C-alpha cells in the first residue's frame, strides 16, 4: 500500500527490443551506486554479423534515467573451420533472464544456437555470461558433448536462473532429454576459474544436475521456472523448479536438495493446462524463518457465478512447517483472461511491519488489457487474501500487449530510505518502471473525554462575552506517530474535532466549544517521531436544558487526524504514508445525565382516556364538540411527549379550552402530513413521572355521507424514548343524531 | 334494440358493414321510415325485412390448396393458399401447421494431424474422412464438408532448421522424403462435392517435426474464427472433427520457441491458405478456445488414438460441449458421435410476415410440443424431423382500404415453403353495384339512392331529400 | 544354431536347443507365450514426432519403422 505510483521512475529502450523482459537490481559491493539491470532479448547489438542478439542494460537511477548496455560479449559468431560457423548468436534472446548478486551479473541467452563438435547442426543449447565486475566469463552448462534432442542439445540453458546464498548458480533448461527438462547447479568460483575460450564443452567440478528420466516424463519442461530456498534442517538453499507440463499437463513443482540434487517434496496441480509451475517464488511470508512456496497457474479456470469455467489464473501459497508439512491455500484471479499467476515477485518487508510481502501480476488485466500488479502483505497466519495496492499499466499496446507485470523484481532498497523497491517491466511497450516504497507512519491517536455523563444542572463553567454559567465538559486528544526508515523527526498533523457526529444531518447541534463557540474545531500539530502522547485540553459547553431537540441520543465526539504530506526525503518528493490497517478517525460518546432508574434508561408508562360529555351530535348543524382528554405517565420520564388525536375526515380543530382552571392550556397544532390530518399538543419535555394532564379540545363536526351513523376519534401518546415510548391507542366514538 | 349498429351504421350500407362484424343492412323498400336500417340480422328478420334484401356478409376463410404436410416438392406449411374475406373492423382466425421434414443442413470441417507420428494413422484418418462424408450424406441431404491440416508452429526447436536440405525435406536426416512443415493449412473449403473432398483427402501426406506435442489447437482456433475462409454457413450445424495421435501444445508453450504474444482469437489465414501468425502468436488457451467455440456455435469432436483418449477426454471435460472418440481402423466410435450430434439438432419455427398491409393486424397462438396454447408467441423451440407444430392466427383489419384486394405472405424463418393470403376486403355491399346515380328514383330530390335507401347531398338533410 | 539364447528358456526344447512344437519364438517384444504377437500391435512407444513401431505378425522383434 506504500508503493509510490504517482511519480515512478520510467525507463525506455529501443522499439521492438523487448526492453523490460527481464529486470533486476545491481548493487555492487564496492560502490555506493545502484543500477537497474534490464534485459532486452530482441535488441540490436554491435556484434559483427549478429541481428537482434539482445543485450542487458544497466540503468542509472540517480539522475538522467540513462540506460547503457553491458558488454558481456562483443565478438560475433565463432568459426569451427574456414567456412563453418561454430555458433549462431542471431536471435539468441540474450537478456531474457537476468540475475545479479553483490558483484556478479548472470545474463543468459536461452535461444542461443550452437553448431556441435560432431556434425553441422543448430541446437539451442542456450548460453550464459557471468560478469564479476572485471572478468566476464561464459557459462554454457548445456553445451556439453551429450548433444541431441535426447541429450542436452535442445536444453536452452538459462531459460530460468537464480542465485543461492552460498555463491551457486541454479540454471534451468526445459528442453533437455526430449523436453523433460533439467536443473544444473554450479559454483560461481568454479565457473570463473574453469573458463577457457578455446574449450567449449567445459566440464565443471562439483556440479549438481538432474539426470534423464523415463520416456513417460518427456515434455514436462523442468526448469521452466526456478527458485531457491531452504526446506530442510541445514542452511543450504534448495532448488524449487516449476514443471508446468508434468503429470499429464497438470503441472508440478519439484523441490530438490541443494546439497546433492536429491528430490525433497512435490506439488501437483488440480486442473489440466493451467500451467502449474509457470512462476515459482520462495520467501518467508509469516516471518518464522521457514521459506514458503508460491506457485502461479495463470491459465487456471474456476467456476463463475453461473457455473461456467472462466480463465482467471491462480496462485498456490504453501506455508512450510517445522516438519516437511506444507499448509497450502489458493489465490484466484480477479479478471478473466488476465493470467493472474504469471509473475510472483517477493517484495521483502515492503512496509517494515515484520512479515515479508509478495507481488503477483496479471499482465493482461485491467482496462485496455494494459496489465495489473497485485501487492499482498504477509501476516502471521500466512498471506492476506485481499491485495492492499493495485499497480496499473499506463501504456497502450503498439503491436503486442504491453504485458505490464510480465517481469518484476523487488526486495532491494534503491534509495536508502529503509524500504524495498520494485521494478516492473512492460516489454510490450519496451518499458521498465521502478516503484519506490514510501515510509509508513503508525499513529496511536487517543481521544479522552471528561465523564461521559453530562449534568445539565451542573453549570459551574464561566463563558466569554456573556458569562451565562452553563454546563461544560472537557475533551483531551493525544497524538503520537512512529515509523521505520528514513523519516524526519517532526511530522505535521492537523486534527479536526466535530461534535454531534452521526446526528449532524442538518439538525440542531447541542455540544459547542467554550471559546470557538462552534461544533467544529481544527488544530495543527507538530509532533515528533517516537515521542510522547501530545495531548491538548479543550472545553465544550452544552446548550440550554430546554433548547435542543432531545436528550436521549448520545452526544458523539468525532476526531479526524490526517498527515500533512509535504514531508519529503529531498528526493523528488517521496511523501510518507499512514498505515492502511489503522483507524484514521477516533470517536467517543458522551451522554446526558437523566434520572432513569438503575438500568440507565427511562421506561415510561403512558395512558390516555377521554369522555364524550355530549354522546350525540345532530347531522345538519356544525356542532361544538369538546373532548376531555386525560394524559398521564405513571412510568418514568417521557422525552418529547405529545398526544396524537387523529380526527377523521369530518371534524376540524377549533382550540383549547382556557375558560376553566380545571383544564390546561396545552400548546396545540394542526398537522396534515403523510395522508392523515391530526392534532398534536405538547405534554412536556421531558414528561415527568406521575404527571397527570387533563385538558379539553373544541371541535366542529359536519357529516360527509348521509349514512355514517358515528364519528370515531383515535387518541395515542407517543414519545421519542426507546422502549415503551407509546400509549395504547384509545378510540372514542360519538353517535350522529 | 338500439345498438351500435343503430347508432353508427344508419348512414348507409357501406358504413353499416364497416361498423361491426354483426351489423346487418336492409335493402327492402317495404320497411317504413323510422325503423333502423342497420341492426342485427335477427333484428332485421324480426323487422320483417326481406331476407334477399338483407346484406350480411360474414367474414370467412376459404382454403384453396390443402395438400397435406409431407412425410419422410415437400409440403411444409398447410394450408398454403388461404383466401380471406374481411369486412371492415372485423377479426377472423385461421389455423396453420408447420412440420419440419426437410433434413438439417450440416457443415463438417475435418482437421488432420499431418505430422510424422501419423505415418501409421494416415490411412485411418483418410478412411475416417471418407466414412464421415458418406455417413452424413446418408444421414442428411444438405451436407457441406471440407478439411484442413496442421503439424506445429514452423519455428525452432519444433522445425528442423538444419541442414539447409532439411527445410524442404524434414526427413533428410533419416534419408526419406516428407512434406515441408507448416502450422495450419486450409486445404478444402466447405463444399457439397463429396467426390472432391474424397480426392483431396486421399491426396494428403504427412510432414515432420521434432517434439511429440503438436499445434492442433492453433488449427482448431483458426478453423473456428476464419468463417469466410472455412465456409461455415450461418443457418446450419457446425461440426469440427479434430484428429491427432499425440499430446497437444497449449498456451505458454511458445516461450521455449521465443513466442510470448498471446493468441488474440482473430483470423490469420490469407490467400495462401496458411496460418500466417503461426511463428509470431502463442498457442491458444482452453478458455479462449471454449469462448470462440461457443461464439461460433461449433461442436468440437476429438477423434484421437487410443493412447491419448483419456487425455483428450479430460481436455473435453475442461471444454464443455466436446465429445471424444477413438480413431482406429474402424470409425464406429467417431461415426456414432457424429450421429448423436446430428440427432441433438433441434429446429425452431420462427414465423415472419412480409408486406403485411398496415390496416391489417395479426395475433399469434403457439401450440408447441407442450400442447399448451401460448398467446402472443409465434416461435416454438425444440422440434425434430417429421415433428409438427400448429399456429392459430387471427387477422383483424382496421376499417377498409380502397385497394379492395391485398395479399401478404406468411413464411417460417429458414423454410422454403410459405403461406400466401388473398385478403379480399368487402368494404361495401353487393347491392351497391346496382346503385342509382342521382335524383330520379329518390323522389323529386337530387340526392342519390342505393340499396333501397337514399342519401341526399349538401343542404338536403331530409330522409328522401 | 540355437533359437533361444538362454538355455533355460521353456519356449525351446532343452535337448536340441530348438523350438518346441507349437512354439515360434522364445524372446522379443512381439513374442507372447512362445508365440508371435498379432500383426499391427504397438510394441515400442517412440520419443518425439515418430511413428509407433508395430509387430509384423511373422517375427518376434519390432521392425525399425522409425
Ligand atoms: C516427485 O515427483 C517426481 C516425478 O514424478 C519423482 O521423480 C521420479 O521418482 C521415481 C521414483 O520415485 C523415479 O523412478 C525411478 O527411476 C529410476 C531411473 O533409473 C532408470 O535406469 C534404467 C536403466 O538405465 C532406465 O529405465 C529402466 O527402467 C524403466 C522402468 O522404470 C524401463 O522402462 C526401461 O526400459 C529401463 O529398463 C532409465 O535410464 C532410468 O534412468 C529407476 O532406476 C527406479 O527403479 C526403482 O524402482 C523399480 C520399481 O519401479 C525397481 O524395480 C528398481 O530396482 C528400482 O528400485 C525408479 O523407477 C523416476 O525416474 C523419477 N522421475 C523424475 C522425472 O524425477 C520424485 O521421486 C518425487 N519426489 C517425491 C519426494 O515425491
Ligand atoms: C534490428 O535490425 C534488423 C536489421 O537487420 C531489423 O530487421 C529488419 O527489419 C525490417 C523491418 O523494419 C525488415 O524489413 C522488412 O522487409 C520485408 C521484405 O524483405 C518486408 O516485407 C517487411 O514489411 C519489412 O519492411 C528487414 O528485412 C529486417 N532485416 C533483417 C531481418 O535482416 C530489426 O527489425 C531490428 N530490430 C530491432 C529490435 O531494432
Ligand atoms: C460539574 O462540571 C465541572 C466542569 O466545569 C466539573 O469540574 C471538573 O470535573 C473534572 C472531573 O469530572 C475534574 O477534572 C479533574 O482534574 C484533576 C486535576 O485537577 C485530574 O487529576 C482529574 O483526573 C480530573 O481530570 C475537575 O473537578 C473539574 N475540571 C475542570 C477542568 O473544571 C465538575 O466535576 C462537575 N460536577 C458534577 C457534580 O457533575
Ligand atoms: C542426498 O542427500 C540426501 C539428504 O541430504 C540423502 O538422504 C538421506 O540419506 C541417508 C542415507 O541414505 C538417510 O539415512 C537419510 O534418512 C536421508 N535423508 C532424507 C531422505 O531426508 C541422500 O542419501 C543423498 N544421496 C543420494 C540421494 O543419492
Ligand atoms: C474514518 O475511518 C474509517 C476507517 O477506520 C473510514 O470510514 C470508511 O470509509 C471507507 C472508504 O470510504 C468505507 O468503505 C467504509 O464503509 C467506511 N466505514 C465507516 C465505519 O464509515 C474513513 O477513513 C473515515 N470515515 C469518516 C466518515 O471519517
Ligand atoms: C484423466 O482424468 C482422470 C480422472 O481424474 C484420471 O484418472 C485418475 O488417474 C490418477 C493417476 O495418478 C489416479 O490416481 C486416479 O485414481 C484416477 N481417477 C479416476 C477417477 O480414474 C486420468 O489419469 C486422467 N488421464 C490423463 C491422461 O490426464
Ligand atoms: C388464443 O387463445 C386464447 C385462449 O383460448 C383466445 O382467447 C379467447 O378468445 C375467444 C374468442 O374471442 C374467447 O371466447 C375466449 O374467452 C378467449 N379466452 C381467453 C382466455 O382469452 C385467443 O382468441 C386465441 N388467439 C388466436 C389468434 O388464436
Ligand atoms: C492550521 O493550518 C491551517 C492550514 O494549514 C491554517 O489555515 C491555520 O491558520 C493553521 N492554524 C494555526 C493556529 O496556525
Ligand atoms: C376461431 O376461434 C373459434 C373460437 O372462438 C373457433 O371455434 C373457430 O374454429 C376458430 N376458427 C378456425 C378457422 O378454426
Ligand atoms: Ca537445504
Ligand atoms: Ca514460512
Ligand atoms: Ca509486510
Ligand atoms: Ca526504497
Ligand atoms: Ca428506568
Ligand atoms: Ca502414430
Ligand atoms: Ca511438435
Amino acid at each position: 500500500f506504500n508503493l509510490d505510483v504517482d511519480s515512478p521512475a520510467e525507463y525506455s529502450g529501443p522499439e521492438g527490443s523487448y526492453f523490460g523482459f527481464a529486470v533486476d537490481f545491481f548493487v555492487p559491493s564496492a560502490s555506493s551506486r545502484m543500477f537497474l539491470l534490464v534485459g532486452a532479448p530482441k535488441a540490436n547489438t554491435t556484434q559483427p554479423g549478429i541481428v537482434e542478439g539482445g543485450q542487458v542494460l544497466k540503468c542509472d537511477w540517480s539522475s538522467t534515467r540513462r540506460c547503457q548496455p553491458i558488454e558481456f560479449d562483443a565478438t560475433g559468431n565463432r568459426d569451427y573451420a574456414k567456412d563453418d560457423p561454430l555458433e549462431f548468436k542471431s536471435h539468441q534472446w540474450f537478456g531474457a533472464s537476468v540475475r545479479s548478486k553483490q558483484d556478479k551479473i548472470l545474463a543468459c541467452a536461452p535461444l542461443y544456437h550452437w553448431r556441435t563438435e560432431m556434425k553441422q547442426e543448430r541446437e539451442p543449447v542456450g548460453t550464459c555470461f557471468l560478469q564479476d565486475g572485471t572478468k566476464t566469463v561464459e557459462y554454457a552448462p548445456c553445451r556439453s558433448q551429450d548433444i541431441d534432442a535426447d541429450g542436452q542439445g535442445f536444453c536452452q540453458g538459462g531459460f530460468s536462473i537464480d542465485f543461492t546464498k552460498a555463491d551457486r548458480v541454479l540454471l534451468g533448461g526445459p528442453g533437455s532429454f526430449y523436453w523433460q527438462g533439467q536443473l544444473i547447479s554450479d559454483q560461481v568460483a568454479e565457473i570463473v576459474s574453469k573458463y577457457d575460450p578455446n574449450v567449449y564443452s567445459i566440464k565443471y567440478n562439483n556440479q549438481l544436475a538432474t539426470r534423464t528420466a523415463q520416456a513417460i516424463f518427456d515434455d514436462s519442461y523442468l526448469g521452466y521456472s526456478v527458485a531457491v530456498g531452504d526446506f530442510n534442517g541445514d542452511g543450504i538453499d534448495d532448488f524449487v523448479s516449476g514443471v508446468p507440463r508434468a503429470a499429464r499437463t497438470l503441472g508440478m513443482v519439484y523441490i530438490y536438495d541443494g546439497k546433492n540434487m536429491s528430490s525433497l517434496y512435490n506439488f501437483t496441480g488440480e486442473q489440466m493446462a493451467a500451467y502449474f509451475g509457470f512462476s515459482v517464488a520462495a520467501t518467508d511470508i509469516n516471518g518464522d524463518d521457514y521459506a514458503d512456496v508460491f506457485i502461479g497457474a495463470p491459465l487456471f479456470m474456476d467456476r463463475g457465478s453461473d457455473g461456467k469455467l472462466q480463465e482467471v489464473g491462480q496462485v498456490s501459497v504453501s506455508l512450510q512447517r517445522a516438519s516437511g508439512d506444507f499448509q497450502t491455500t489458493k489465490l484466484n484471479g480477479f479478471e478473466v483472461f488476465a493470467r493472474f499467476g504469471s509473475a510472483i515477485a517477493p517484495l521483502g518487508d515492503l512496509d517494515q511491519d515484520g512479515f515479508n510481502d509478495i507481488a503477483i501480476a496479471a499482465p493482461y488485466g485491467g482496462e485496455d488489457k494494459k496489465g495489473i500488479v497485485y501487492i499482498f502483505n504477509g501476516r502471521s497466519t500466512g498471506l492476506n487474501a485481499v491485495p492492499s495496492q493495485i499497480l496499473e499499466g499506463q501504456w497502450a499496446a503498439r503491436s503486442m500487449p504491453p504485458s505490464f507485470g510480465y517481469s518484476m523484481k523487488g526486495a532491494t532498497d534503491i534509495d536508502k530510505n529503509g524500504y524495498p523497491d520494485l521494478i516492473v517491466g512492460a516489454f510490450g511497450v519496451d518499458r521498465a518502471i521502478l516503484y519506490r516504497a514510501r515510509p509508513v507512519i503508525t499513529v496511536n491517536a487517543g481521544l479522552e473525554v471528561y465523564p461521559s455523563i453530562l449534568n445539565q444542572d451542573n453549570k459551574t463553567c464561566s463563558l466569554p462575552g456573556t458569562a451565562l454559567k452553563v454546563s461544560c465538559f472537557n475533551v483531551r486528544f493525544c497524538l503520537k506517530a512512529d515509523g521505520k526508515g528514513v523519516l524526519p523527526r517532526k511530522l505535521n498533523f492537523q486534527v479536526e474535532l466535530l461534535l454531534d457526529k452521526l446526528k449532524q444531518k442538518g439538525a440542531i447541534r447541542r455540544a459547542l466549544f467554550l471559546y470557538s463557540r462552534s461544533p467544529s474545531h481544527s488544530k495543527n500539530m507538530t509532533i515528533s517521531r517516537g515521542g510522547l502522547m501530545q495531548c491538548e485540553e479543550l472545553i465544550a459547553y452544552l446548550r440550554d436544558e430546554s433548547e435542543f431537540r432531545d436528550k436521549l441520543t448520545p452526544i458523539t465526539i468525532f476526531m479526524e487526524y490526517r498527515l500533512d504530506y509535504r514531508t519529503a526525503a529531498d528526493t523528488t518528493g517521496l511523501q510518507p504514508i499512514l498505515n492502511q490497517f489503522t483507524p484514521a478517525n477516533i470517536s467517543r460518546q458522551a451522554h446526558i445525565l437523566l434520572d432513569c432508574g438503575e438500568d440507565n434508561v427511562c421506561k415510561p408508562k403512558l395512558e390516555v382516556s377521554v369522555d364524550s360529555d355530549q354522546k350525540k351530535i345532530y347531522i345538519g348543524d356544525d356542532n361544538p364538540l369538546t373532548l376531555i382528554v386525560k394524559a398521564q405517565n405513571q412510568g418514568e420520564g417521557a422525552y418529547e411527549a405529545e398526544l396524537i388525536v387523529s380526527i377523521p375526515l369530518q371534524a376540524d380543530f377549533i382550540g383549547v379550552v382556557r375558560n376553566n382552571e380545571a383544564l390546561a392550556r396545552l400548546s396545540c397544532a394542526f398537522k396534515t402530513e403523510n395522508q392523515t390530518r391530526q392534532v398534536v399538543c405538547d405534554l412536556g419535555n421531558p414528561m415527568k413521572a406521575g404527571t397527570q394532564l387533563l385538558a379539553g379540545l373544541r371541535f366542529s363536526v359536519h357529516q360527509q355521507s348521509e349514512m355514517d351513523t358515528s364519528v370515531k376519534f383515535d387518541l395515542q401518546i407517543q414519545s421519542s424514548n426507546l422502549f415503551d415510548k407509546v400509549s395504547p391507542v384509545v378510540s372514542h366514538k360519538v353517535d350522529l343524531a | 334494440g338500439p345498438n351500435i349498429c343503430t347508432t353508427r351504421g344508419v348512414s348507409s350500407c357501406q358504413q353499416c358493414l364497416a361498423v361491426s362484424p354483426m351489423c346487418a343492412w336492409c335493402s327492402d323498400e317495404a320497411l317504413p321510415l323510422g325503423s333502423p336500417r342497420c341492426d342485427l340480422k335477427e333484428n332485421l328478420l324480426k323487422d320483417n325485412c326481406a331476407p334477399e334484401s338483407i346484406e350480411f356478409p360474414v367474414s370467412e376463410a376459404r382454403v384453396l390448396e390443402d395438400r397435406p404436410l409431407s412425410d419422410k416438392q415437400v409440403t411444409q406449411v398447410s394450408p398454403q393458399r388461404i383466401a380471406l374475406r374481411l369486412r371492415p373492423d372485423d377479426s377472423k382466425n385461421f389455423s396453420i401447421q408447420v412440420r419440419q421434414v426437410e433434413d438439417y443442413p450440416v457443415d463438417i470441417y475435418y482437421l488432420m494431424d499431418l505430422s510424422y507420428s501419423m505415418k501409421d494413422d494416415l490411412w485411418s484418418i483418410q478412411n475416417l474422412g471418407t466414412k464421415l462424408a458418406t455417413q452424413m450424406r446418408k444421414l442428411t441431404s444438405n451436407l457441406r464438408i471440407g478439411f484442413g491440416a496442421f503439424v506445429d508452429k514452423p519455428v525452432s526447436p519444433y522445425m528442423y532448421i538444419s541442414p539447409p536440405e532439411a527445410l524442404e525435406n524434414p526427413c533428410y536426416d533419416m534419408k526419406t522424403t516428407c512434406l515441408p512443415m507448416f502450422g495450419y493449412k486450409h486445404v478444402l473449403t466447405l463444399t457439397d462435392q463429396v467426390t472432391r473432398f474424397n480426392e483431396e483427402v486421399k491426396k494428403q501426406s504427412v510432414s515432420r517435426n521434432r517434439d511429440a506435442p503438436e499445434g492442433g489447437f492453433d488449427a482448431i482456433m483458426q478453423a473456428t474464427v476464419c468463417d469466410e475462409k472455412i465456409g461455415w454457413r450461418n443457418d446450419a450445424s457446425h461440426l469440427l472433427v479434430f484428429t491427432t495421435d499425440a499430446k497437444t501444445h497449449i498456451a505458454l508453450d511458445g516461450r521455449l520457441a521465443g513466442i510470448v504474444q498471446p493468441n488474440d482469437g482473430q483470423c490469420h489465414v490469407g490467400s495462401d491458405n496458411h496460418y500466417s501468425a503461426s511463428t509470431t502468436m502463442d498457442y491458444p488457451s482452453l478458455g479462449l478456445m471454449t469462448e470462440k467455440l461457443s461464439q461460433k456455435n461449433i461442436n468440437l469432436i476429438f477423434a484421437v488414438t487410443e493412447n491419448v483418449v483419456n487425455l483428450y477426454q479430460n481436455y473435453s471435460e475442461l471444454i464443455p460441449g466436446t465429445t471424444v472418440g477413438v480413431l482406429s481402423m474402424d470409425s464406429s466410435n467417431v461415426l456414432q458421435l457424429i450421429v448423436d450430434a446430428y440427432g441433438k439438432i433441434r429446429s425452431k419455427v420462427e414465423l415472419e410476415v412480409r408486406d403485411l398491409p398496415e390496416e391489417l393486424s395479426l395475433s399469434f397462438n403457439a401450440t408447441c410440443l407442450n400442447n399448451e396454447v401460448i398467446p402472443g408467441l409465434k416461435s416454438c423451440m425444440g422440434l425434430k424431423i417429421g415433428d409438427t407444430v400448429s399456429f392459430s392466427i387471427e387477422a383483424k383489419v382496421r376499417g377498409c382500404p380502397q385497394e379492395k384486394e391485398k395479399s401478404f405472405t406468411i413464411k417460417p424463418v429458414g423454410f422454403k415453403d410459405s403461406l400466401i393470403v388473398q385478403v379480399t376486403f368487402d368494404c361495401d355491399c353487393a347491392c351497391q353495384a346496382q346503385a342509382e346515380p342521382n335524383s330520379h328514383r329518390c323522389n323529386n330530390g337530387n340526392g342519390t339512392f342505393e340499396c333501397g335507401v337514399c342519401r341526399c347531398g349538401p343542404g338536403w338533410l331530409g330522409s328522401q331529400c | 544354431e540355437c533359437d533361444c539364447s538362454s538355455p533355460e528358456n521353456p519356449c525351446c526344447d532343452a535337448a536340441t536347443c530348438k523350438l518346441r512344437p507349437g512354439a515360434q519364438c522364445g524372446e522379443g517384444l512381439c513374442c507372447e507365450q512362445c508365440k508371435f504377437s498379432r500383426a499391427g500391435k504397438i510394441c515400442r512407444i517412440p520419443r518425439g514426432d515418430m511413428p509407433d513401431d508395430r509387430c509384423t505378425g511373422q517375427s518376434a522383434d519390432c521392425p525399425r519403422y522409425h
